[PDB]
RNA sequence: UAAGUCAGAAUCCAUGCUGGAAAGCAAUGUCUAAGUGUGAUGAUAAACGAAAAAAAAUAAAAAUUAAGUUCGAAAGGUAGAGCGGGGAAGAGCGAAAAAGCUUGACCUUAACUGCUAAUCGUAAUUCCAAAUUAUCAUCUACGUAAAUCUUUUGUAGACGACUU
RNA sequence: GGCUCUUCCUAUCAUUGUGAAGCAGAAUUCACAACGUGUCGGAUUGUUCACCCGCUAAUAGGGAACGUGAGCUGGGUUUAG
RNA sequence: AUUUUUGGUAAGCAGAACUGGCGAUGAGGGAUGAACCUAACGUUGAGAUAAGGCGCCCAAAUGCACGCUCAUCAGAUACCACAAAAGGUGUUGGUUCAUACGGACAGCAGGCCUG
RNA sequence: GAUCGGGCAGCAAUGCAGAUCAAAAGGAAAACUUCAAACUGGACUGAGGGGCCUAAGGGCGAUUUUGUCAAAAUGGCUUCUA
């Protein structure tokens, strides 16, 4: 909660839980960024959650639809509404809380590099019996016509490929430095530290 | 979608320049000057190659020449006309030919 | 919070039932007499509770009421060896919204108190029984020839193996608790 | 110069005051000390002095200002502790980091 | 309650080879190779020995238990499928209007015309691995052959169904293309 | 695959207990959530299998419901002690225990020793 | 049908269409006189390592139960030293919100050496960084592009607005 | 009460896709997903209703202060002749 | 209002009995709200509670252990905002009668029996 | 010594190993309840301004030391914020 900016990778995370956590963190001052929202999970038939999101599409301000609720169809915003729900968002304090959260789908530029984090309690594998039903957000936003799923996939692949580069370089050199750590001069100091309670 | 870039020719006739101005004749008519004096064909080709590299859609920026008609308005019209054809590269080639 | 000695170190793991013997006699209390003593085995969480259980059953079974008698004594019974697993049979009557029922139940546990505690939790969850309603007719530590239930007989074999298929992450102390960590756990 | 050399204070967060749904005691702030997790560990700070620093216009040549207090007691079973200050903390303070200092060492 | 262990044993006979990786089953025999993806069940598919394939499910509930025997049987079908294939015969049934048929050379598509005298054209494309055939001696029949049970049975289905009669008593009309013979070994 | 099972006579790590960080053996499986536990450093306990972690040490000598004593013997003959002691797990664990006991000077040392390991590697020759 | 699969509606979602002051974003034309102008005072729901880039899989594996990790971390000085750190130009690469990565004139710094620390008197933020930007005052430049009103059009119009 | 206009309900009149029949066809009846779209012109009556003449895929039943008087109308109802 | 009550198909209807209460009364809890639950009020600090809670809005357990539950209309609790007669080879318990290597159930077989 | 079984053996007849109950003779220990003795860290508070009093020990209800403070500093006012 004290790290300057937490960045969460929403993949395989359960909506409501990741929600509450990020909410609290937000209230208490942690500035968060959540990513890969399209990858969040919800417990239930994709059908059932489409029924539900439909049921929501159905609510509106009667005389003037263009006043009040906007029904947002991107995973980012689905999550966002989710969190705003768990804060006192009409309160100036609640406002601040909100301003702290930023959300995206896929993993956009500034965030390639920074280390993505996970909320352990929020994981589908951790939370849900394996044989019970679930959806990925982006599937819902598909049924509700958010068009970018395909694009995001392509984009993600692109970035995955940059990863293999980073990693591989990082491995090669980081083996070479571990090998030369076993050479005589340093082998000495190694031993000194081991004894020192490595 | 988003605009990646616009490649202008050397030749942009006064009336089209009119688009950028409310009155042409009380203006020093400074538009596109820098595009002219600094014009480097190499760079243009570079931009087109760019578009080939990164782009989904290609459109031509098009010019309604009002001087051919007898109407009051002489100030031309500036349109995007998208180009539909199989391969991005060929789209670009075509656009260039134009 | 008063523990009976035979309960586990962690209070969590078992209910606060203990097994009591209560015995009393018709109040007139004639001295040199050889009194009829009424004795019964009750499961309760208290001495008080046990007394209640006692009297309820006693006034149902016989003429006696409390103003009509005296409590001689209340003695907790303990289980012999907490080193072995035993199969217990229990015979119940409980009260469901429609009517009253006689059930026979079996549990594999280390204590008859454990057998009972498990019995209660089960009876709540599966049958929506109310503790107060439950009446345990008779209880027997079961000889293998006598064990009738499939989920009981299910566990007799030495070849028993459970893989642990899913490990839900549970830090050792609170001191280690973090909401969000820099890498994903594993199951196995 | 890049930073301050040594900072001997633990980071605390200001959660809010001690409250019930409709009622709040603003005498007792609640803090969460960094890497402090259970009541046991919080206890360790029992007497400790804690500061609230904030900035502002020049007052006696210093552009900062302060409110001093002490953590008194464990609040609830994760790491949370009541603090009392000299002046009950202003409420916007809630979003912010307070300095737990180790000054109270006694025999 | 929850069941501890449940197993099912799949025999593997002459000329069959089987592959289990991360729930993905492959079966290669004389007639070809079939693969299926079981990622949807929590089941354990044990490394096959040229003799057998063992399937296990742990800590299961009544609903879960059924998935075992069903995945198993599907495997049975993959195997038997690559040993002796699957052939179906569909009798082509009409009262007055003769059902006219044109099947391609791939054996991959069927055209049905003149159904109940309708002027419409029926188009049915057979699933992958499925071949459709009609001979001079077939006496108004179709024959669908393939390795994979599903693709073949399903192709038969799509055919039978394309011709369902509508808006009249179905018990008098009965025109249609129905499966006469199912699960033939070639 | 499934190589490591919970069996009569398994070697298990007690985590999340009063007994955390201690090895034990399993004499009986009580229901599906609880096993019966023993060892030299631990009383005879019943524990939810949840609190325990399987160690990949199976002692086939152990017998169903074995008395505390005989078990302790079999355990000793098996060298749970030596064997576990070599484990990456216990090695790391001990290393931790080491880091635990260090004073201001110890840290400082480790830091200068840490800087040296960095700045000195150019000593080829 | 329980897992798993096909078909399948005037339905739903899209496609097409009209809005679009969403206190959203992009590409492009020209201009922003004079300086990588300075001074003082200020504000920013949160600076004192507020440190940290594999990808995927949780019924996987030959084998590793926790970021319960790893890296950094010496005096908020001076004089030397110089492991090491940061980078002009130009030339490379880089686009999901181009954030930056390479090379590189050069700029700089740790061990070690000498001075300097004490009288900030047994505590009272350890007021210094980084990214932004307000106000007042001033030095240089007294220019450049464009718009609007007073005209014009009637493809528009209650008036503003709009086409020209 | 009508006129005008908008929206909602579904206990669906019609239109779409179906299941059922004492379903041969045609017509009809029972049921399901379902309002998405449509549901009219005149006699007499102040009429709501009712009854008739007609066209129609059909001429469904309802709600919204028994929708709707600073929107009309004023025939009815309820001052004073 | 609890309990008891009469007329009434019934009513947030109309009448009666005992004790309260609301009116004349705030505080915490039932989100909300006269008569419910705790509890009765001078100004103020500490501590420990009742009623009720402790995933987030929200103080406090994403505590530790049990049983049961998958809803293409889940469920989420006093006064409270309603559901019945009637049905289900969904799943789990229990009750009473039955079969089984002197080989059952079922299927395939074969001539009630038999592999 | 006696029973038992969710063992290894053994083709069977039988043995090895268990677990439960347990004779006389010995050992060595845990949990619970009650009642006692004592250590160390915190928070809030200091009402009153005596020489009187005694169970001969004390009681009668905080003292000591040190630092800072001249500047709008502290307290307040107007306005605003949470
Ligand atoms: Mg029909
Ligand atoms: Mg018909
Ligand atoms: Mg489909
Ligand atoms: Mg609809
Ligand atoms: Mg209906
Ligand atoms: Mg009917
Ligand atoms: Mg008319
Ligand atoms: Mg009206
Ligand atoms: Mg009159
Ligand atoms: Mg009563
Ligand atoms: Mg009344
Ligand atoms: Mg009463
Ligand atoms: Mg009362
Ligand atoms: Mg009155
Ligand atoms: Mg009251
Ligand atoms: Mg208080
Ligand atoms: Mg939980
Ligand atoms: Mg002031």
């Amino acid at each position: 909660m004290f790290d300057k900016l937490v960045v969460i990778d929403a993949k395989g995370h359960l909506l409501g839980r990741l929600a509450s956590y990020v909410a609290k963190e937000l209230l208490s001052g942690q500035r968060i960024v959540v990513v890969r929202t399209e990858a969040i999970n919800i417990s239930g038939s994709l059908f059932r959650n489409r029924v539900k999101f439909s049921e929501f599409l159905n609510k509106w301000m009667n005389h003037n639809p263009r006043r009040g609720v906007q029904h947002f169809r991107a995973p980012s915003r689905i999550f966002w509404r989710a969190v705003r729900g768990m804060l006192p968002h009409k309160t100036p304090k609640g406002a601040a809380a909100l301003e702290r959260l930023k959300i995206f789908e896929g993993i956009p530029t500034p965030y390639d590099r920074v280390k993505k984090q996970v909320v352990v309690d929020a994981l589908k594998v951790q939370r849900l019996r394996n044989s019970r039903p679930v959806c990925k957000l982006g599937d819902l936003s598909a049924s509700v016509g958010w068009g970018k799923q395909t694009l995001i996939e392509k984009l993600e692949e692109k970035r995955r490929a940059r990863a293999k580069t980073y990693h591989d370089k990082k491995v090669k050199q980081a083996d070479a430095r571990k090998k030369e750590l076993a050479a005589p001069a340093l082998k000495a100091i190694k031993d000194k530290l081991a004894q020192f309670g490595y | 979608l988003r605009a990646l870039t616009t490649v202008w020719a050397k030749t942009i006739d006064n009336n089209t320049k009119k688009r950028f101005y409310k009155n042409w004749a009380n203006s020093n008519k400074k538009a596109f000057t820098h595009h002219e004096k600094n014009f480097d064909q190499k760079a243009q080709d570079l931009l087109l190659k760019r578009i080939e590299k990164y782009c989904s859609v290609v459109r031509v920026i098009a010019h309604t020449n009002m001087s051919k008609l007898n109407l009051r308005q002489k100030k031309n019209h500036i349109l995007e006309i998208q180009v539909n054809g199989g391969k991005v590269a060929e789209k670009v080639a075509f656009a260039k030919s134009l | 919070v008063r523990k009976a000695a035979q309960e586990p170190k962690d209070d969590t793991l078992q209910m606060k039932v203990r097994q009591y013997v209560v015995s009393a006699a018709r109040l007139p209390i004639e001295q040199g007499t050889k009194p009829e003593i009424l004795q019964m085995r009750v499961f309760a969480r208290d001495e008080v509770h046990a007394k209640t259980k006692f009297w309820y059953n006693m006034r149902k079974l016989n003429k006696i009421k409390r103003s009509q008698g005296r409590i001689l004594s209340v003695n907790e019974i303990y289980e012999k060896s907490l080193n072995t697993v035993k199969t217990y049979g229990i015979v119940l009557k409980y009260q469901s919204r429609t009517a009253i029922h006689n059930m026979y139940k079996e549990y594999r546990d280390v204590s008859l108190n454990g057998a009972v505690s498990q019995l209660i939790q089960d009876m709540a969850g599966n049958h929506r029984a109310q503790p107060d309603t439950i009446q345990i007719i008779r209880t027997a530590t079961l000889e293998p020839k006598d064990i009738k239930r499939p989920a009981t007989l299910a566990m007799r074999n030495a070849a028993l193996k459970f893989p642990i298929v899913k490990t839900i992450h549970r830090p050792s102390e609170k001191k280690y608790r973090t909401v969000y960590k820099a890498t994903r756990p594993t199951t196995f | 110069s890049p930073v301050a050399p040594t900072r001997l204070w633990v980071k605390a967060a200001f959660t809010g005051f001690r409250r019930s749904k409709h009622t709040q005691n603003s005498n007792q702030a609640l803090l969460k000390l960094q890497n402090v997790n259970t009541k046991e560990d919080v206890a360790f700070y029992q007497g400790k002095r804690v500061v609230y620093i904030y900035k502002g216009q020049k007052k006696n040549g210093s552009n900062y200002r302060t409110i001093w207090g002490r953590i008194g007691k464990a609040h609830g079973n994760n790491g949370v502790a009541v603090a009392r200050f000299a002046h009950n903390l202003p409420p916007q303070a809630i979003g912010s980091v307070l300095r737990v200092m180790l000054y109270p060492n006694r025999a | 309650m929850r069941h501890l262990l449940t197993e099912v044993n799949v025999p593997i006979p002459d000329k069959v080879t089987i592959t289990a990786k991360q729930r993905v089953v492959e079966v290669k025999g004389p007639l070809g190779t079939i693969k299926r993806a079981f990622r949807y069940a929590s089941v354990d598919i044990q490394k096959p020995t040229a003799d057998n394939v063992k399937l296990q499910i742990w800590q299961a509930s009544r609903k879960e238990r059924a998935v075992l025997q069903s995945i198993a049987s599907q495997i049975k079908n993959m195997i038997r499928g690559v040993t002796e294939g699957y052939k179906f015969k569909m009798k082509l049934a009409f009262a007055h209007f003769p059902i006219q048929e044109a099947v391609a050379k791939d054996g991959s598509s069927i055209e049905i015309k003149h159904f109940l005298g309708e002027k419409r054209i029926r188009r049915i494309q057979a699933l992958p691995g499925v071949k459709i055939s009609r001979k001079d001696e077939e006496k108004n029949t179709l024959t669908l052959q393939g390795i994979d049970l599903n693709n073949v049975s399903q192709t038969c289905a799509l055919i039978h169904q394309s011709c369902l009669v509508k808006e009249k008593d179905i018990r008098q009309f009965l025109d249609g293309i129905y499966v006469s013979d199912k699960r033939l070994a070639m | 695959v499934f190589n490591k099972f919970v069996q009569v006579g398994r070697v298990v790590y007690i985590n999340y207990g009063a007994d955390k960080g201690k090895l034990a053996v399993i004499v009986n499986i009580i229901n599906q959530n609880r096993i019966l536990i023993d060892g030299e450093h631990i009383v005879r306990q019943v524990i939810p299998i949840r609190r325990v972690h399987l160690t990949k040490f199976q002692i086939d000598n152990v017998e169903l419901n074995q008395r505390t004593v005989l078990l302790k013997k079999k355990i000793a003959k098996f060298d749970l002690t030596k064997k576990y002691a070599e484990t990456s797990f216990a090695k790391k664990q001990a290393i931790k225990t080491k880091r635990a006991n260090l004073g201001d000077f110890d840290r400082f040392r480790v830091m200068v020793l840490k800087k040296k390991l960095a700045r000195t590697s150019a000593k080829s020759k």
